[PDB]
């Protein structure tokens, strides 16, 4: 079970109720043999825009 | 100016001063 | 089960443009981008549709709604449907939607 | 950035069905939009068995 | 700061969405209210601030 | 005479009725200080009676960027520096440049220009 | 002059229509924003709703298709060319300012 | 409109008056009621029906 992490990246202002989560391969097609996929995001303030 | 009439955002809805009424068989 | 399905060979999007004098279309476009007057619409059937199952031969069906703010409610409107006729409309195929 | 954020409960299918009736009338058929209200013969729904 | 969890939800309300999606291309809910049924909760939106 | 661009710009970018700018006139309505009709506000429905109170107490900050630039592009047309049909193009271009580089100095200089250009049309 | 004693059965058929219970003080439509729904506008209360339906002993499984009339609107900003932004809003069943 | 269009006190929309006195004949048939229209409220006679 490969548990890793990725750095910060921009996040949309409004998050809908249902989100799609996809894991796909080099050919950009879904790998059918995944029996468990997870995901957790930790939002934080990056900068300001209104100024 | 009894404004207890429906609104249209502001400026209460409407009413024509002349409309109370008459009709007969004629 | 029996009748074969459709197949799309072409899908084209058609549009119609009003001929407006460019002297006025620019002016119309100019003011229409100030966010003090921008379009706004409302759904005609402004309602949130919820479905609740009713088992066969069940006369009484109680329903409950978790507490929330009924800020600008406008009333209920209800009707009974058969579960055979109602699709799921979540995803492409409700492989259980047999009646047509 | 989408402008068509759409929910899961509201159905525009039924909403447009009611709107057309309220906007005009549905007795007259319009084949361009394939507008033809599904209706039943009132004589057969209620068997007026004279 | 908070966190939002994207976990497979085998509830019938959610499962009605992805009738033909495996665990590699599934869509699930984010808002987890203990009272709202998953069908109703899905609708709600977590809205961050637009001034950042 | 040639119409004032700033007046004309405010004639197509500002609410016809009351806005946060007309705060002094708004407060006279919600407190019956108007000589015309003081009892108008008292009779409104609660829905649009509170929403007027909330705005007056805590004004809502707005974005004057589009109003300023519209004043300039309205002034350019009256000097015929641009064709009337080009007004749509120029309005969106200037706006983009200001967006790409906005900052306080920029905003203030746009303001000087607005005044300067009124005098120029004259 | 042979008629047998009989009992009378009554019923009615109201199809192509959906029942409605307008959330107003006197069940009357005076405007979009009802008087009763106008009270809880700026109050931050939160009621709970319980409803009991008693319908009929049908033979086949059925659903109770219920609608809660709301205000779902949208404001469409178009600041710059190629830029379009929409701000949706449903007040009774909140749906966010996306 | 919010305040002065509808009341807040207890009030009944539809009332049912039983006959206070009934007289009958071979062909005639007479009934008698007492309308008793509340107070601080107004009844439009084009709504009553036997």
């Amino acid at each position: 079970p490969a548990l890793t992490d990725h750095g910060t990246l921009p996040l949309r202002s409004s998050i809908r109720g249902v989100q799609r989560v996809t894991v796909t391969d080099a050919r950009r097609r879904t790998c059918p043999y995944v029996y468990k996929a997870l995901g957790i995001v930790a939002p934080r303030v990056l900068s300001s825009r209104t100024f | 100016f009894a404004s207890l009439a429906p609104r249209h955002g502001t400026r209460p809805f409407m009413g024509t001063w002349n409309e109370i009424g008459t009709s007969q068989l004629n | 089960v029996d009748g074969a399905s459709v197949r799309f060979d072409s899908v084209n999007l058609y549009a119609t443009f009003f001929p407006m004098a460019h002297n006025t279309a620019s002016t119309l476009e100019a003011m229409l981008r100030n966010d003090t007057h921008d379009q706004s619409f409302n759904d005609y059937l402004s309602a949130a549709n919820m479905l609740y199952p009713i088992p066969a031969k069940a006369t009484n069906v109680p329903i409950s709604i978790p507490s929330r703010n009924w800020a600008a409610f406008r009333g209920w409107s209800f009707t009974r449907l058969k579960t055979k006729e109602t699709p799921s409309l979540g995803s492409g195929f409700d492989p259980y939607f047999v009646y047509s | 950035l989408n402008a068509v954020v759409d929910l899961q409960d509201r159905n525009t299918e039924l909403s447009y069905q009611l709107l057309l009736d309220s906007l005009g009338d549905r007795t007259r058929y319009f084949s361009m939009w394939n507008s033809a209200v599904d209706s039943y013969d009132p004589d057969v729904r209620i068997i007026e068995n004279h | 700061t908070t966190r939002v969890y994207l976990v497979d939800n085998k509830s019938a309300d959610i499962a009605s969405l992805n009738y033909q999606n495996d665990h590699s291309n599934f869509l699930t809910t984010v808002v987890q209210n203990n009272d709202f049924t998953p069908a109703e909760a899905s609708t709600q939106t977590i809205n961050f601030d637009e001034r950042s | 005479q040639a119409p004032d661009p700033a007046i004309r710009a405010a004639l197509q970018s500002q609410p016809s009725g009351l806005a946060s700018d007309d705060w002094e006139a708004a407060m006279q309505r919600i407190m019956a200080l108007t000589t015309r009709n003081p009892e108008s506000f008292r009779q409104q429905p609660q829905a649009n009676r509170l929403s007027a109170i909330l705005e007056a107490v805590v004004p809502s900050r707005t974005n004057p960027t589009h109003e300023k630039v519209l004043a300039i592009v309205n002034a350019l047309a009256e000097n015929k520096a641009i064709r009337p049909d080009e007004a749509g193009l120029v309005y969106n271009a200037l706006l983009e440049r200001v967006g790409r580089y906005n900052s306080t100095n920029v905003q203030s200089n746009l303001d000087r220009l607005v005044t300067d250009v009124r005098e120029a049309v004259a | 002059q042979t008629a047998v004693p009989s009992v009378t059965q009554k019923k009615f058929l109201c199809d192509r229509v959906m029942w409605r219970i307008p959330f107003s003080s006197n069940f009357m439509s005076m405007g979009a924003l009802t008087d009763l729904g106008q009270n809880m506008l700026y109050a931050n209360s939160a009621h709970a709703l319980d409803m009991t339906f008693e319908v009929d002993p049908m033979d086949e499984p059925t659903l109770l298709y219920l609608l809660f009339e709301v205000f779902d609107v949208v404001r469409v900003h178009q600041p710059h060319r190629g830029v379009i932004e929409a701000v949706y809003l449903r007040t009774p069943f909140s749906a966010g300012n996306a | 409109p919010t305040h002065d269009v509808t009341t807040d006190r207890s009030q009944r929309l539809t009332l049912r008056f039983v006959p206070v006195d009934r007289e009958a004949t071979t062909y005639l048939y007479k009934a008698r009621f007492t309308l008793a229209v509340g107070d601080n409220r107004v009844l439009d006679m084009a709504s009553t029906y036997f």
